[PDB]
């Protein structure tokens, strides 16, 4: 068993910035593939992010790169996305999640 | 790869020696793996070495 | 990015049937596909992974099948907590596409 | 049978550089050292293969 504590709720006003957190436990810091999927009011599902803790490497979708940077800290076992230039094709609920294996496997827990 | 290139060619490769079994499994899934490379003249098969190093 | 197509976007929950959702990609992906459940409009949840095998927090009521461009998420006899929209998603490729949703009622 | 024994000990060796660290780990058949030899004096020497003694 393995869980996932995120951050807040606060939407913001265009031009600002976000830094969603997502720390996990239930296991060791390696493995851990941290993925993030956002859900607009009503619409589909949209992969934005990723971090593969074994590598320390990190992957984004390209409706972003420029804007988003994702990191972490092993000590705090805490992930960290950062979405700049925050308009309205940016307004949603942002799920952190845990996946597997470099090529982002299946995402087995999810954030609230 | 067949050397269709028009001269002898140097080819390098390697094997990963992990730090622990957790690395081994979260990288390659299974344990007791093997790396085998061969040519006409060459035949090698290394069994990787998990261990904790400086 | 290789464009799924969950057909059709909504079937009509006639209870007990061969209720079968489809997922058809833009190109061959073989067996690297996952099926996600969204009970009411909030956090999704994972049921089938890697095309024809099961999450072991397990329904015997469900099924996954497929390979080529084409995949299938099956519920046989319906049950009254399984009210959701439904997702197919992917890797093999690299920027992680989804389906749109497939949703039925009481 | 050498010296009664049909079994053998295979011995190997290394030089361990200053401030470097040697690690032994085994689950069978280790014949560990107790000691290292430190090279106290370096210089041109030799080994003569004589079968006689010193005067």
């Amino acid at each position: 068993e393995v869980q996932l504590v995120e951050s807040g709720a606060e939407v913001k006003k265009p031009g600002s910035s976000v830094k969603v957190s997502c720390k996990a436990s239930g296991g060791t810091f390696i493995t851990h593939v941290f993925t993030w999927v956002r859900q607009a009011p009503g619409q589909g599902l949209e992969w934005v992010g990723g971090f593969i803790a074994i590598f320390g490497t990190s992957n984004y979708a390209q409706k972003f790169q420029g804007r988003v940077t994702i990191t972490a800290d092993e000590s705090t076992s805490t992930a960290y996305m950062e979405l700049t230039s925050l308009t309205s094709e940016d307004t949603a609920v942002y799920y952190c999640a845990r996946g597997i294996s470099g090529s982002y496997g299946w995402f087995d827990p999810w954030g609230q | 790869y067949n050397n269709t290139s028009g001269e002898q060619m140097l080819i390098i490769w390697g094997v990963h020696h992990p730090n622990d079994e957790t690395e081994q499994r979260t990288l390659y899934q299974n344990v007791g793996t093997y790396v085998s490379v061969g040519t006409s003249t060459l035949n090698k098969r290394s069994t990787p070495e998990i261990a904790t190093r400086p | 990015d290789i464009q799924l197509t969950q057909s059709p976007s909504s079937l009509s929950a006639s209870v007990g049937d061969r209720v079968t959702i489809t997922c058809q990609a833009s190109q061959d992906i073989r067996k690297y596909l996952n099926w996600y459940q969204q009970k009411p409009g909030k956090a999704p949840n994972l049921l089938i992974y890697d095309a024809s095998n099961v999450k072991t927090g397990v329904p015997s009521r469900f099924r996954g099948s497929g390979s080529g461009t084409d995949f299938t998420f099956t519920i046989s006899s319906l049950q009254p907590e399984d009210i959701a929209t439904y997702y197919c998603q992917q890797y093999d490729n690299l920027p992680i596409t989804f389906g749109q949703g497939t949703r039925l009622e009481i | 049978k050498v010296n009664g024994l049909g079994s053998r000990m295979e011995f190997s060796w290394t030089l361990l550089d200053m401030w470097d660290t040697i690690n032994f780990e085994s689950t069978g058949n280790l014949i560990a050292p107790e000691y290292g030899f430190k090279i106290s004096k370096r210089g041109s020497s030799g080994i003569m293969k004589t079968e006689g003694t010193l005067e």
